């Protein structure tokens, strides 16, 4: 709370790609929608994506946004990115949610 | 990047 501020909140089903099985799987193990933030650590000017399931508050994503990230807006309601360890996808609950999140992501990627 | 589910 002291070092980070939320710069957006968006509704999405958070998924990760199981490359061994070539299938998307629910992040955290159970399907359903989460409230997904981008948090800005204002002191170090770093950003991370944190999402929590609406129903039971489980943290299902907590990943750094590195400078230079390629954010792929595959469709108007499904966006995705990768790191060295995982491929992440957000199935947004609406186009408005996708726009809110992408706008904050693109902002983070510009100021990083 | 992988295709959408």
């Amino acid at each position: 709370s002291m070092s980070e501020q939320s710069i957006c909140q968006a509704r999405a089903a958070v998924m990760v790609y199981d490359d061994a099985n070539k299938k998307w799987v629910p992040a955290g193990g159970s399907t359903g929608f989460s409230r997904v933030h981008i948090y800005h650590h204002t002191g170090n000017n770093t950003f991370r994506v944190v999402g929590r399931k609406i129903q039971d508050h489980q943290v299902v994503i907590n990943c750094a946004i590195p400078k230079g990230l390629k954010y792929n807006q595959a469709t108007q309601t499904f966006h995705q990115w990768r790191d060295a360890r995982q491929v992440y996808g957000l199935n947004f609950g609406s186009k408005e949610d996708a726009n809110v999140f992408a706008s904050a992501m693109m902002h983070a990627l510009e100021v990083l | 990047x992988p295709p959408p589910x």
